RNA sequence: GUCUUGGGUG
């Protein structure tokens, strides 16, 4: 579905709103979303 | 609530000094000038403006 | 200021502030005025 | 944080001199002499390098989060 | 009648004495070289992957502050005068930066030499980040640790220092005249004696000190000007001086054009 | 949020003329010129050039506000001369002086090689 | 917590009087006294009963009422905006619905961005609270 | 009953600052509501400045009723009060 | 809000009638109000916050 | 959307 990342072991994975909130590789408790796919522009000013 | 109360059509911000303003002039930020308004009755002398 | 207020009115007195401010500010812009640590120092005889 | 590219006051490029400055300080040269050799002559450019605190070393110690 | 006397001339700086010109002319030249000589600088940054500790606009500000070779920037068009909707080569130079720590130990430094020119209005000699030597590493941009990556596509455009200091070809234009205060344009603060307490100008030996018998002269105007232009490598010192002169000439020509075509 | 654009200093809009001339009726043969999108660089140059002509009796300029990029210039001349003509003459003279200066600087730089 | 600026003491143009102070625009352009700002918004799901709870979800107009006047087009399918997206004032960064007690049976409890602030989303955190219900923290970033 | 005859009117013959301010405000509001204008309008379009022009030319058709502390009052037309 | 509009301008505390005065508007860039420097005495104001 | 507490500014 949508990409996440572990908070302890930096593992990447993807959960689908029905699994519990957890990491696969270690089983850690806090996860962070992944960077968006859109393109971001800055003015360099 | 009766001797003093909060009022509409007011603004507040930090003040700065300007050697090039007249004594009875105040410099008003553009954003405040656009947020605040004055109701001006349309007449045959102000319809174009 | 009081004299110009009483003789010429409030409008001319208000414009007096601006005239004096502009002339003096231009002259001081091209003259300059500063203050330093040396302006608080008295010579040896005065210290004695 | 990390050495600024330009001098704030005048705009000279100081971002390419931090490593040379550290190497000069390693071999014993005192700070004024190292700043002289890097040809930083105006005290604005000199205080750019002399007062820099390099915090990126401290920030890099926290593990990459991806 | 105007005269130039070069005293020192290397690639980055030129030291010259200017003479038989009005002070307004010399100061206008100083101001023009500081503010109105076009250069090239990164004006648009596109972040693909930035997992470094630094923020996106921090890195963008630093990239905008990087000097780039601007020799041919005058054969280029301002990106606001080009009829392309999205950017194009007539008015931009596209650079790439890709950096990535490989392995799991030490710090990888990201330098300005790692910027790579991909497109640009060839064969114009613009766009490259300026290197001091063949072995220069350039400016420090960021630092990377394990698995941290930086992937950036920068656009460079033509601009002047009025818009933003990053387009300034000059750092500091030293400028002085009348080392002995013969014209009495300053009035020295002192405690005991104004001659002992004030250091001499570095061009004091270039002019005769006033004689004790001399009286004040009310005909003398400033006539000799000692100025030292320094550059950031984007332009050379002689190039900065000549293009400042040309920019002033074309500003005057613009005024002349409007005056004549208002008749 | 109230900061104007840094290119409005020099980029002339389409509804704003570069130059606008009005006469000062109080004194004879005088004109007031407003230069848009310019600053002290052109103003002081022109002022000190014009102040040295015999036929120019009054010349001055001011920048009424530093936050707005224009200046206004008052210039008077004698009976025969027109202030406008003195203005083209000053522009041409400064152009020639800069051209001579450029030629001599380039020659000097070549000799230094 | 400061910077060594080069300071002149002068009555230069009159704009530094009465504790005003003139600053170099070029030095500002080169990074003098420039700072990053981080604001973090928080929100979680409550339990109003047995099977009555709130949900993080992008609220469709049909099933929801009293929707905020901001735009919802920035939320992913999980009701959370993704890091790297520019956000203006009044934009929704956490979509949430509160069920209507006994279609069209939900009220919204969405968290907008502050009406004054701009910026770019930095770090959208997601965990569970003390009671095991979903918990979200969203940190914005900007430069002043 | 409470009106005073035009002969025994013992208040000041001069328009006070408050009377002038209120008279100008009322005239400006009236003119901004497309009321007829007594002066010849030459250049100015702002109703307040037109009202000032009317006040100077003694052509404002209004009346000040000056109440005394005992409840009686005096009536003065704007054209007969003296404007500084 | 436009140039020359009369607006009431005020600093607290308002200890006397000259702490509240009517000014003509001048619309300007940046976020601070602007005052001529001779009126900072009746307002008892300065430009440090 | 409300009440208290705390830290501050002129
Ligand atoms: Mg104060
Ligand atoms: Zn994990
Ligand atoms: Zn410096
Ligand atoms: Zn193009």
């Amino acid at each position: 579905g949508v990409k996440y990342t572990c908070g302890a072991c930096a593992h990447n994975f993807s959960l689908n709103k029905s699994d519990p909130v957890r990491c696969k590789e270690c089983g850690h408790r806090v996860i962070y979303k992944a960077r968006t796919k859109r393109m971001i522009q800055f003015d360099a000013r | 609530n009766l001797m003093g109360k909060r009022v509409d059509f007011s603004a507040r911000t930090v003040i700065s000094g300007d050697p090039n303003l007249e004594l009875d002039q105040v410099g008003v930020p553009i954003s405040i000038a656009k947020t605040l308004s004055y109701p001006e009755t349309v007449t045959q002398y102000n319809i174009h403006r | 200021i009081h004299t110009v207020m009483r003789e010429k009115g409030p409008k001319i007195c208000a414009e007096l502030f601006g005239n004096i401010q502009k002339v003096v500010n231009y002259w001081l812009l091209h003259n300059g005025f500063s203050i330093g640590i040396g302006d608080a120092i008295a010579d040896a005889s005065t210290m004695k | 944080m990390i050495i600024p590219v330009r001098c704030f006051s005048c705009g000279k490029v100081v971002g390419d001199k931090w490593d040379a400055y550290l190497r000069l300080l390693e071999e014993g040269k005192q700070e004024g002499d190292a700043l002289d050799e890097l040809k930083l002559k105006r005290y604005c450019c000199r205080r750019m390098v002399l007062t820099h605190v390099d915090l990126i070393e401290k920030f890099l110690r926290y593990n990459p989060l991806e | 009648e105007p005269k130039v006397n070069i005293i020192n001339a290397q690639d980055d700086e030129v030291e010259l004495m200017l003479s038989d010109v009005n002070l307004s002319l010399a100061n206008s030249l100083r101001r023009t070289m500081l503010a109105e000589v076009p250069t090239l600088a990164i004006d648009l940054v596109e972040i693909k992957m930035n997992t470094s500790v630094l923020a996106d606009e921090f890195i963008s500000h630093r990239l905008g502050l990087i000097p780039l070779v601007s020799e041919d920037v005058e054969e280029m068009k301002y990106s606001r005068d080009c009829t392309c909707e999205d950017y194009c080569d007539e008015c931009s130079v596209v650079l790439e930066l890709s950096a990535r720590h490989e392995g799991e130990e030490g710090t990888t430094d990201v330098y300005s030499s790692s910027l790579i020119k991909v497109s640009g209005p060839g064969n114009l000699n613009v766009g490259e980040p300026v290197r001091r030597d063949d072995y220069d590493q350039g400016i420090l941009l960021c630092k990377l640790r394990n698995h941290q990556e930086l992937n950036i596509r920068c656009i460079a455009k033509k601009g002047i220092a009025k818009e933003h200091a990053k387009w300034s070809p000059c750092s500091a234009i030293a400028f002085e005249y009348d080392p002995h205060n013969k014209l009495k344009h300053t009035d020295f603060w002192f405690e005991v004696d104004a001659k002992k307490e004030w250091p001499d100008s570095k061009y004091a030996t270039w002019e005769e000190p006033p004689k004790p018998g001399e009286v004040f002269d009310y005909k003398a105007k400033p006539n000799r000007f000692y100025m030292t232009v320094e550059t950031t490598g984007s332009l050379k010192a002689n190039q900065v001086f000549s293009r400042g002169i040309k920019t002033l000439q074309e500003k005057l020509a613009n005024v002349l054009f409007e005056l004549e075509n208002s008749r | 949020m109230n900061a104007p654009d840094r290119f409005e200093l020099f980029i002339l809009p389409d509804d704003v003329p570069k130059l606008k001339i009005t006469p000062d009726s109080r004194v004879p043969n005088c004109i007031i010129i407003k230069f848009e999108r310019e600053d002290h660089t052109l103003a002081n140059l022109l002022r000190e050039e014009l102040a040295l002509y015999p036929d120019v009796t009054f010349v001055a300029y001011k920048v009424e506000h530093p936050l707005f990029a224009n200046f206004v210039m008052r210039l008077q001349t004698e009976e025969g001369t027109r202030p406008k003509q003195a203005l083209e003459r000053a522009c041409a003279s400064i152009i020639n002086k800069l051209k001579t200066l450029d030629h001599k600087f380039n020659e000097e730089w070549n000799i230094k090689n | 917590a400061g910077q060594n600026a080069i300071v002149a003491i002068a009555c230069y143009s009159g704009y530094n009087q009465e504790d005003s102070m003139i600053m170099n625009q070029s030095s500002i352009d080169r990074g003098l006294f420039r700072s990053l700002f981080f604001r973090s918004y928080m929100d979680q799901e409550k339990r109003f009963g047995i099977s009555i709870v709130e949900e993080f979800e992008k609220p469709t107009r049909a099933t929801t009422l009293r929707l905020k006047h901001g735009t919802y087009e920035k939320l992913d399918e999980d009701g959370l905006i993704a890091p790297g997206v520019r956000v203006s004032g009044d934009d929704i960064i956490i979509g949430k619905t509160t069920p209507i007690p006994p279609y069209h049976t939900k009220r919204d409890a969405s968290t907008p961005l502050r009406s004054t602030e701009n910026g770019i989303v930095d770090q959208v955190l997601l965990t569970t609270n003390q009671e095991g219900l979903k918990f979200v923290k969203v940190r914005m970033r900007t430069t002043k | 009953e409470l009106a005073i005859l035009k002969e025994e009117r013992t208040t000041t013959p001069y328009l006070t600052k408050y009377e002038r301010a209120r008279i100008l405000g009322t005239r400006a509001l009236q003119i901004s509501m497309n009321a007829p204008v007594l002066v010849d309008i030459e250049g100015e379009t702002d109703p307040l400045q037109i009202a000032m022009k009317e006040l100077s030319q003694r052509k404002i058709p209004l009346v000040i009723r000056r109440y005394l502390p005992d409840g009686s009052y005096e009536d003065w037309g704007c054209d007969e009060l003296i404007v500084d | 809000l436009m140039d020359d509009d009369p607006v009431l301008f005020n600093r607290q505390p308002s200890l006397h009638k000259m702490s509240m005065m009517a000014h003509r508007v001048k619309v300007m860039p940046y976020s601070t109000f602007r005052l001529n420097l001779s009126v900072t005495s009746p307002y008892n104001a300065d430009f440090d916050g």
